[PDB]
RNA sequence: AGCCAGGAUGUUGGCUUAGAAGCAGCCAUCAUUUAAAGAAAGCGUAAUAGCUCACUGGUCGAGUCGGCCUGCGCGGAAGAU
RNA sequence: GCGGGGUGGAGCAGCCUGGUAGCUCGUCGGGCUCAUAACCCGAAGGUCGUCGGUUCAAAUCCGGCCCCCGCAACCA
């Protein structure tokens, strides 16, 4: 019975969070506002607009007639929970929970959504671990980092699996890449990605003094693997030709030399060393399809090193989670969540910031 | 006008007939079942 | 009157039935509960005998995907 | 063949959809009014609508339909004094 | 067209001549050290590119297929 009310609380804050969030009185009235302007006859004046209203008043309408039931059906819940606590009714008190637990699965869908929003949340994802500026204590922070990181996929079911590292030498490890497996294991890992700040006396200081270091995880989906798409015959131009510098009467009169022109791009091979034009268009072909495959492999190296210079360095301000085991503190920067359990965190509770992440979106 | 070997009625309004030796598909409804056999 | 889909949803206590009708049941209804709908649309329902609307709406629940 | 009437109802069958009304599909695809009227064959509408049409009645009054075998032809069919 | 190759994580042997997988580093466990390296004592790890054939039996012999190397590709 308790428990049902805090379950029934906690809904309620869940809704609220929901339309504060999303703002439903900002929605409301912007989905009245699209109202107003459908029923007016210009509205369909421009097809494209009013198929975006379209599309937006069913959005709205879906946000907003899910709130506007879901609240009814709380208070209806609320209800008949008291009805069935009075009555002693044990066949209404389950009838009551099983409609809770429905309503509960459905506003969990609705969270669900809002937590995983992202493209590729939904896939498997890659964890890379970097130690920073603590030198060889940044290195048995970045393995406290992967021990850490490691649980936490255990706690969630994924599977793990490590496909490369690099040890310390003296201790720890200098970087680790692992690999997580499960359902939306991209959009539960995407916010863990950053530096992260230790603050401990060093084990390995003679003094004993309290040194600060800095590990780096970032977290990256799983990309599919590209389709191979044949060269359309049509987005070619074949020119053959008279080779340079021909010698003899044959040389000199036949076209052996070819060139290939890719008219969507404008690159151009070209091929002359055999004698056949057979040989020599096949060779052409083979450099066209390997330019092109280097253009697309060119275009994912600049995506790729924009991502690394995007990437902070593992050095002083750059922490958004910072672990002060002294202070028996713990507090991410980036939505102020604060705990004592440092053992806890370090054996895997990272539940608590990755939803406090996901809520704040 | 559609020029090829292959001249077919394409809807229930295409007519075939031919002027002049030349097969010919003539539609009432759609100028785009226009068609000449050549 | 009003539809008559609605108020076969109403008897029901179904939301949605159309998908996939034959290949699995999503929902069913009793004759009985067609019947007593069908009584209370007559004045609009083309038909004396009673009989043929209640088959009409039978009919109607076949189509949305109930099975009688 | 034309030609004249007609060419209904539950019902926009529901879902999924952004909308889906025979005509995006998915998806059932029935019974009723009967002369007959498809949960639609096509056109068409953002959707309806609308336009047909299948079906059927009424006037006119001898053929009409579309396959099979076969003879001869037609298109496909552009080149350099 | 003619030759070579493909074997523990890496580099090399073993093929010829069918029966059997070795060396060096690397990895793992225990030592030494305040600790790491070095060093010392122990372990583990390849069913031999991929299929097929031949054989009682194939790293080995034969034939495809894939990858890698060399050469050759001329008068023209
Ligand atoms: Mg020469
Ligand atoms: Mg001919
Ligand atoms: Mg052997
Ligand atoms: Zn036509």
């Amino acid at each position: 019975i308790n428990p049902v009310n805090n379950r029934i609380q906690d809904l309620t804050e869940r809704s609220d969070v929901l339309r504060g969030y999303l703002d439903y009185d900002a929605k409301k009235e912007r989905l009245e506002e699209v109202n107003a302007e459908l029923e007016q006859p210009d509205v369909w004046n421009e097809p494209e607009r009013a198929q975006a209203l379209g599309k937006e008043r069913s959005s709205l309408e879906a946000v907003v007639d899910t709130l506007d039931q879901m609240k009814q059906g709380l208070e209806d819940v609320s209800g008949l929970l008291e009805l069935a606590v009075e009555a002693d009714d044990e066949e209404t008190f389950n009838e009551a929970v099983a409609e809770l637990d429905a309503l509960e699965e459905k506003l969990a869908q609705l969270e669900f959504r809002r937590m995983f929003s992202g493209e590729y949340d939904s896939a498997d994802c890659y964890l890379d671990i970097q130690a920073g500026s603590g030198g060889t204590e940044a290195q048995d922070w970045a393995s406290m980092l992967e021990r850490m990181y490691l649980r936490w996929a255990e706690s969630r079911g994924f599977k793990t699996e490590i496909i490369k590292e690099s040890e310390g030498e003296v201790a720890g490890i200098k970087s680790v890449t692992i690999k997580i497996s499960g359902d939306y294991a991209y959009g539960w890992l995407r916010t863990e990605t950053g530096v992260h700040r230790l603050v401990r006396k060093s084990p390995f200081d003679s003094g004993g003094r309290r040194h600060t270091s800095f590990s780096s995880a970032f977290v990256y989906p799983e990309v599919d693997d590209d389709i191979d798409i044949e060269i359309n015959p049509a987005d070619l131009r074949i020119d053959v030709y008279r080779t340079s510098g021909a010698g003899g009467q044959h040389v000199n009169r036949t076209e052996s030399a070819v060139r290939i022109t890719h008219i969507p791009t404008g690159i151009v091979t070209q091929c002359q060393n055999d004698r056949s034009q057979h040989k020599n268009k096949d060779q052409a072909m083979k450099q066209m399809k390997a330019k092109l495959y280097e253009l697309e492999m060119q275009k994912k190296n600049a995506e790729k090193q924009a991502m690394e210079d995007n990437k902070s360095d593992i050095g002083w301000g750059s922490q958004i989670r910072s672990y002060v085991l002294d202070d028996s503190r713990i507090k991410d920067l980036r939505t102020g969540v604060e705990t004592r359990n440092t053992q806890a965190v370090l054996d895997g509770s990272l539940d608590q910031f990755i939803e406090a992440s996901l809520k704040a979106g | 006008m559609k020029v090829r070997a292959s001249v077919k009625k394409l809807c229930r309004n295409c007519k075939i007939v031919k002027r002049d030796g030349v097969i010919r598909v003539i539609c009432s409804a759609e100028p785009k079942h226009k068609q000449r056999q050549g | 009157t009003p539809p008559a889909a609605v108020l076969l949803k109403k008897a029901a206590g179904i939301k949605s039935g159309s998908g996939k009708p034959n290949k699995d049941k999503v929902g069913k209804i009793s004759r009985a509960q067609l019947q007593e709908i069908a009584q209370t649309k007559a004045a609009d329902m083309t038909g004396a005998d009673i009989e043929a609307m209640t088959r009409s709406i039978e009919g109607t629940a076949r189509s949305m995907g109930l099975v009688v």
